[PDB]
């Protein structure tokens, strides 16, 4: 897991549970079976109706993009593109093929393959930008599942509470327990709001943050391959690519 | 969304309102039988 | 009709009804005549007032799009367009005309007809894009009906609470009348939120998801036809069109 | 510290605290520990889950930009560019290399270096604009942390309230002393809405305002460097650059 | 004070106060010290935190733009440029200097000076357009202060309402002191909505209307100056420039 | 969205109303009049 | 629940006040014409009298347009009549398009300005409804002596909110929408006249004028 998510979950549990215990309570009074089944079951139902089945199989991959550690290999590639620049300058474009064959980055490998095949500069720009646009769209689709789960969850909490209160309207005759009865009913709304705000919308926001980092790295590889095709000098190549790395 | 809190707040307030408008109504009814 | 919707409806029914029955409800307790008539009758009335009658006839077509099973044909059309591009490199354009004369995809057929007629490349783009935006507008109009039904249904819940509040302020002669009157407030609220959130807004969301898939297939066919007009070699065509598929 | 922020915080405290006290409440009624812990602890948790760790370390820098005293040096630079331009015209471009070595503005220094190295005008514009775009993106990322904190804080106020109502309605056996109990629950909503609106969304707004001012200084050094390359007469350069300054 | 604003304020006061007095009331009721301090104090705080101090000094100048009378001289200049067009025809462009030697409009005076110096058409266009963009940006910044105050003012009202609900629940145990506290809720709503939608959000709209009138006058002086450089015959100039006047 | 920030405010006003109506109903005629009159002074004349 | 006097004087009075503060008086005096365009006959005749313009295409080039100026004295429309005077000796292709094209932009801006008054009125009116309701509830806070009025008095206060929401949605936003939609139709008729004037310079093919003009008609 990401260290920020681990510390965030620790802080979140201490805030909510510690707050409840400080005003006075038991944690066993904050757990309900039926409220969990209505809120989570209802959210899951609304998401499954909302999306085709193939999207839901992407949901596993969505969490892997969010919680993955930051490998941060961008710097390594910035060097390589600079080095390819120097090879292209002395040796000619055929040497770029032999340099690139076994590079662990596919997008870079394909970009260089288009330049060694001698394609004209607007065409290599067009094909590589279509790959970037496809990755932008893919990551947005993962995030949208979690954003939509976060918008149904609070309303499912309301359905939960109103179902609780309908049962209580059958026991209004006993005034002593009406009060404790209403409290148990409210538990569902606490789940609806709390799950949306802590779990669902944070996972969506973290997906969108990590997508933006990865798209920058792709755009650098795009300016890198167009720069080596233009035949810029190594100092100018380094200066352009440096604008991307933070 | 910025204003996502108001959706839940208007739901909670509404439930509260129903409770007092039900009590108020009971208080008049009790005062009538008393 | 469709698998993700079917599992969603099963999960939704089990969550809401199972939650109520676990804490000792009875299913007849959720049904109320006047609450049903205000929320469902009022939603139907609001849609019929707000939209012209021909739009309501599109509602059948909207559901037909939403629960259309997954179609694999994009792979086949990629192969077709690559084969056609290979013929365009080797052969006279007349071979395209005779090959595509009886092709099942109308949009692709018309694009090729325009390239055989030798029509100007920006005009070919323009007329094809006018058909794409016409199809996008048709699907958006279906979705908007369901989004409006999702807006009206909660407001009919508010009207239900107002009717409940009027009855309880107006008419009590014994406290027993309390429950049978305030019942209308709660049950109308439940139908408003539950119908909007599970039925209406999911069907809207699924229409928009399926529309986006169909538009991507049209965009791929457009880029295929423009590649054939430019005269690109088959391997490069294969790469571009493949970016659209995932 | 910045004087408009300081007077704004004094006015904010007087509005909320003075508004409460003037009708005969108490600071001891207003200041609630458990409500503070659930709203602030919950906001911190949601932001930590929402962002990677490296972005949270940018928070220090974000506040430093928001409260930067505006000791404007923009006017000082306009002189530097104008005098540099007339040196370039009379002496030849080599003189700029001797002159612009100690200069504290790195963006201007690199602009001049690109012109000295004889690079083409569209390339100079491209590289300089990439550095402007990088700084615009950096300042947007700072603002987004505060905008997201301001979104979560009101919803945490709802969690603190509903948890408060769970405790009170739970230990109620009859309708006595309920009013004071329920009142304290609403204090958590008050901290959520009041902190978001005065502290969080203003600091977001101020970061975006001061970003825009800094970008205009860079855009001027862009027209300064391009006019130095063109070799316009000093009066014309002074005219253009003045359009940027207020 | 423009005539429209004076009649608008009279209509506003007569509608609101006349409505209240007619149905029965006393005007001393609609002043609530605490409500004023929450709504106006809070709005002042939020705006001061949001903007640097230099912007707030511009706020006076924003009102001066909103309420200046329409002593439009656009018609005057539509003659001036056309004249100068004739003088350029039957005399050298050098003569233009004496005709524009002194003019109330700086924009016109300078524009012609750049044509007298003999500067090229695309550069004279660019310098003139930079002055127009600077004027548009200045007027937008005035409007933004008023729009922002209009945004915070209703949200300060809801903070005041929550403070009202807290205080009224506090007095349930002894219901004998709720007279003042009951109002602070209602009157804080009234100040929030009324100030936003009668004072702030209008004055924003008037600033944007009057900026658009001034920008159109500058766009005319630009088209006039370029026509004077081109040396068009007077009838063509008069036709074109007139299209700007309404 | 102005409606939400208003329909939130307007609904809160109604709750404040009834919270007052309930509390007054738990009081006798004597203290009822003092409050009922006291208010009746500021918003009528 | 009819014509509550106070509600009308607070919803309509307040909407009028907000609009008068919002716009300079010269804009407010254009309201008359805004209504005229919003409620006016279909008047698609020009679209069908395109044949009148196309009659000109062959005839204008068939013999000298020297009689054309007197010939087009009749007003098919001003833009058309004015355009012919320019299309007469004295205009290069770019300039004649530019001067005529500018007229089109000026008319588009004029119609948008009318619509914006109604859009803004429909934005202030619903909020003013709220001001009316809150003043109603304040007046009820005064007269709390009786226990039956606690019902009807709250109901009448809400009538002020309805007069807002209802006025905004039915009166104001439809008048805005119908102004802007018919402006877009009238702009197309302009574009028709522009293609007529450009084709009058370009040649003398009656059927060819038909082809170009037909594209603009839809
Ligand atoms: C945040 C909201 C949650 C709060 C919790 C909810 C309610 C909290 C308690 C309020 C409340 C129940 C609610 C009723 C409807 C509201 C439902 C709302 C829920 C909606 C989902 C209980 O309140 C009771 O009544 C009085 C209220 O103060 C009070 O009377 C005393 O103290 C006074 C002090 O000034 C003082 O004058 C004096 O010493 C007493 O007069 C009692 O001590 C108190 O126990 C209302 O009271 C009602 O009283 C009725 C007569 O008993 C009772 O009628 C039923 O039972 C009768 C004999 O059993 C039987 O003869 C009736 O035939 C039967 O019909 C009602 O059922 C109801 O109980």
């Amino acid at each position: 897991m990401d260290i920020a998510t681990l510390i965030g979950l620790i802080a979140g549990a201490v805030a909510i549970i510690g707050g409840f215990l400080w005003e006075g309570g038991q944690i066993t009074g904050l757990f309900q079976g039926t409220a969990a089944l209505i809120v989570f079951g209802g959210t899951i139902a609304a998401v499954l109706i909302s999306y085709p089945m193939h999207r839901i199989r992407t949901l596993p991959a969505g969490i892997k993009l969010a919680f993955k550690p930051n490998r941060s290999e961008v710097n390594e590639w910035l060097e390589d593109i600079v080095e390819m620049s120097m090879v292209a300058r002395r040796e000619g474009v055929l040497a770029l093929e032999q340099k690139v064959l076994d590079h662990p980055n596919i997008f870079l490998r394909e970009g260089i393959q288009l330049v060694v095949d001698g394609t004209d500069q607007p065409i290599v720009r067009q094909i590589m930008e279509l790959d970037i646009d496809a990755k932008e769209q893919e990551h947005d689709n993962y995030a949208k599942l979690f954003e939509s789960a976060g918008s149904y969850a609070p309303t499912m909490g309301i359905i939960g509470t109103v179902m609780g209160l309908i049962q209580v309207l059958g026991h209004l005759t006993d005034p002593s327990q009406l009060g404790p009865s209403i409290a148990v009913a409210f538990i569902a709304t606490l789940y609806g709001v709390a799950s949306a705000n802590l779990i669902f919308l944070p996972i969506a926001s973290k997906i969108r943050a990590k997508s933006a980092e990865e798209i920058l790295v792709m755009e650098m590889i795009l300016e890198g391959v167009l720069s080596v095709q233009n035949g810029d000098n190594a100092l100018l190549v380094r200066k352009k690519l440096n604008t991307y790395i933070t | 969304p910025h204003d996502r809190w108001m959706i839940t707040y208007a739901d909670l307030i509404t439930l509260l309102l129903i409770f007092f408008v039900m009590m108020y109504a009971m208080s008049r009814l009790d005062a009538s039988k008393y």
